[PDB]
């Protein structure tokens, strides 16, 4: 009653391989980033247009920025306000 | 659901878009300041204590209970369902801690040591005298949690109309087999417990939509063959009116129990929850969503969209229209630069005229998405919620000169957030901390500590609870002291020194 | 030759303003303002623009603070304040403050703020510009060694 | 793709299993303190072909610098890869009845650590949060169609 | 009352129907759309959009 290696291991590789699969996650994310980089849907025809809109791309690209001057302009990144005047130093 | 295989498919957003518009007023309205709660007292000796809960219940929740996630669930749950629930309870399930420390000097590996509720795991020495330690602690002083309640784990009665008079609430929830057995339930029960439900609870619609956005719900089923400490069972605790005692009057009493074993069964003295409704209906317990007023409108709006694709796919070909045996066939199918196209007779090629919808369909979408802004009261054009609309002593007219009254009603849902659900949470939350006492924490947080004597709890006769944003107010009370210090000043020069004013 | 009608482009003009609605940014928005999360902040900008579908940026910037970056300097100060490295900290500042990790569960020392860093140092420059005055109205008032020292 | 975690969490404290993998060579694992004896019967590339997940590839894709080459072969003996996994999970290997929170690292059918441990050391973000859930919603999520529409 | 009458004359007249004059147009290659198609007609003024 106190889990030898080989108990663990068992139940550590149950709890893995439920996971690394095909699974409507992994699909949607990795769908995300061939929209992204503006990969070809795959309904091409040898001889038409095969030109892809870019949306997500420009949503992103203009989102980031203002993420990064918040947070980032200042220099200093956190600020640790004490809770009394004894703090102060430590803060 | 009434697509069609080679058709369009296309669904109008409506909901999603009002949603995300409403929210974020809603959190810069009772989040921006830092503050969520301010206790105001009712008479200059009560100060002191107006102080001491200001700073606790904000430690508490915001430090301690992730604040803002609660908000936020609470929040959406309320727009986007009828109504939302929080729950503030006192953690019941003590688990113990394992803690680990290195570089530390004597003093405070003895002042860790000299607890009598901790046990040496691991120490050891390193050069410079520095020290490791690896303990475990079982801690007993309690918790004061804040959870926010999926809807469809929350059972109320069809006659309630309100909280306080329900008849019959309950909260339904998953124990592992670790919890139960720190609750106290006896191994032989344990052995005998139903591992998957009695009343097939684990279907409910809520929860197969949720969790099929991204496919990651129950499609696998657990607490079979895994280890025997994490199986999981479906408990309820019910609070509700039953006569018990036998004195002829029903009380309300708090039944907590798994299975057909009841594991708790005690008379409780306050029911712990706080509801929101957004657009209330008079004398109802469950209010209107944004679905129930729009829906008609996403309904129409992505078939006449549907309508437009459908026109569009199959008038881009490009055809053309040819006499028969007045043009040469041939000629025409090599399209080169500058060919040319021998014909025996003319006005024998043209280009195929395409049917067309008339411009009804695109004023009525115009209309329709007019008639959404209408109705919701937000529009793509209307500005967002001041941080200060709920402010007494505002004054700041903004938002009344602009903020026409169909778009007011904005203002009228941050109102009843603040008037119904919030100031009972904070209500609670006050309660909770004065009823179950727990020195040393307190002072550990500000370094004093005020005695309460919590006997009239139930009359609320000391402190008056605004969960009125504390948003900018700094600058005012600010002010408030340049003009106060030039009083004293004036009073000084008077000649009032250490009779109108002392220098302390 | 046969040409397309302006059904066409039109709905294109119309699924552009339909992602423009949707993400709550456009062409035409304007960026967010570099001290948005500040409390004290005054500055009434972003509430006198930025309309309330576009206000919708302004949500992210606030859920980022609230719930991650707080928990990562939550975290980060409490591995420094666990496994203590002294002679860094000093080497650091030249000075060094003893703190017991004993408690470190409670969290009831600091507050972290991840609410940006950003420009208030004209604010308490003003405000110091304040104090030095109140300081010479005190001292000119006969208040030197009991209201005020020379420290 | 390198972070698991299981389908019931709705958040990271609550989490019942947590996974990072990782690639270590032999000259870490060495440091790390792994006998040698151990080291040569190590699997040399995974035990579950963790290494062609869909987002690994379509990243690696954009400029075909992904792993075209195998590697870890007839190299350097002390450069040769191994895939680590460390798990943060509720387990109860004391035997006490109750499951506590620990810490196991290990490559391959060794345990290299397997310790009680105080804290899950991550954090999270959700751009656009769905209350009770973990994952949230992404652009992609919400502008595919138009994207589509569009091309 | 209003609204309903405006719904029900659009939804019976967005199906894009043609009329087209019998014995003149060869049905087979109207039938068949596809891009840069052909249609062959034996006299003018005969497909057009219904009205």
């Amino acid at each position: 009653m106190d889990d030898e290696q080989v108990l663990r291991h068992l139940d550590q590789l149950v709890n893995d391989a439920l996971d690394f699969n095909s699974s409507e996650l992994s699909k949607q994310r990795s769908e995300a980033l061939k929209y992204y980089f503006g990969e070809p849907f795959g309904n091409e025809r040898p001889g038409k247009s095969a030109i892809v809109s870019r949306d997500v791309q420009e949503t992103v690209d203009w989102i980031m920025p203002s993420l990064m001057k918040v947070f980032t302009s200042g220099g200093q990144v956190v600020k640790y306000e004490p809770q009394t005047a004894e703090d102060v130093e430590q803060a | 659901g009434n697509e069609r295989p080679g058709k369009s498919a296309i669904v109008s957003r409506d909901v999603q878009e009002t949603v995300d518009w409403i929210m974020p007023s809603l959190m810069k309205v009772f989040t921006s300041g830092g503050q969520v709660v301010k206790y105001e007292p009712q008479t200059a000796e009560d100060v002191e204590q107006a102080e001491q809960e200001t700073e606790y219940v904000n430690y508490l929740f915001m430090r301690k209970n992730e604040g803002f996630k609660v908000m936020f669930d609470w929040f959406q749950d309320t727009l986007m369902m009828k109504t939302g629930v929080v729950k503030v309870y006192v953690e019941e399930v003590l688990n113990p801690t394992f803690e680990r420390f290195s570089g530390l000097s004597e003093e405070m590996v003895a002042d860790i040591l000299a607890d009598p509720d901790t046990e040496i795991l691991a120490q050891s020495v390193d050069e410079d005298g520095t020290y490791s330690i690896k303990i475990r602690k079982d801690k007993k002083k309690r918790e004061i949690k804040v959870t926010c309640i999926k809807p469809e784990n929350f059972l109320v009665d069809r006659l309630a109309t309100c909280i306080d008079d329900a008849r019959f609430l309950c909260h339904r929830e998953k124990y592992t087999v670790s919890d139960l057995r720190l609750l106290g339930v006896p191994e032989d029960v344990l052995d005998e417990l139903p591992y998957d439900e009695y009343e097939f609870s684990d279907s409910q619609p809520e929860r197969l939509v949720r969790d099929n956005f991204d496919m990651t719900g129950q499609l696998q089923y657990n607490s079979g063959d895994d280890a025997e400490a994490n199986r999981e069972v479906w408990a309820s605790e019910c609070y509700t009116l039953l006569d018990v005692d036998g004195d002829g009057i029903s009380e309300l009493r708090r039944i907590l129990y798994v299975g057909d074993y009841i594991i708790s069964n005690e008379p409780w003295d306050c029911r712990p929850f706080a509801d929101l409704n957004a657009y209330r209906i008079a004398h109802k317990f469950h209010g209107m969503s944004v679905y129930d007023k729009i829906r008609d409108i996403q309904e129409i709006r992505s078939v006449l969209m549907r309508n437009i694709m459908d026109n569009i796919y199959r008038t881009n070909q490009g055809r053309s229209v040819v006499l028969d045996g007045q043009v040469n066939l041939e000629d025409l199918l090599t399209n080169e630069a500058a060919g040319i196209v021998r014909v025996k007779a003319m006005n024998s090629i043209m280009p195929l005229e395409t049917p067309q919808l008339s411009g009804e369909v695109y004023g009525m979408l115009d209309r329709l998405e007019a008639d959404r802004g209408k109705r919701t009261g937000i529009t793509d054009r209307t500005r967002g919620l001041d941080q200060n609309t709920l402010h007494s002593n505002q004054a700041a007219m903004s938002v009344n000169q602009l903020m026409t009254a169909a778009e007011q009603q904005i203002d009228l849902i941050a109102r009843m957030f603040a008037e119904t659900g919030v100031k009972r949470l904070f209500q609670l939350l006050h309660d909770h901390a004065i009823k179950y006492q727990n020195q040393e924490e307190v002072f550990q947080l500000r370094g004093k500590w005020v005695a309460i004597n919590p006997a009239n709890w139930r009359e609320r006769s000391d402190l008056t609870v605004t969960v009125g944003i504390g948003n900018m107010n700094k600058d005012q009370q600010m002010l408030h002291l340049m003009r106060i210090w030039e009083m004293a000043q004036a009073v000084v020069g008077g000649g009032g020194l250490g009779v109108l004013v002392s220098e302390q």
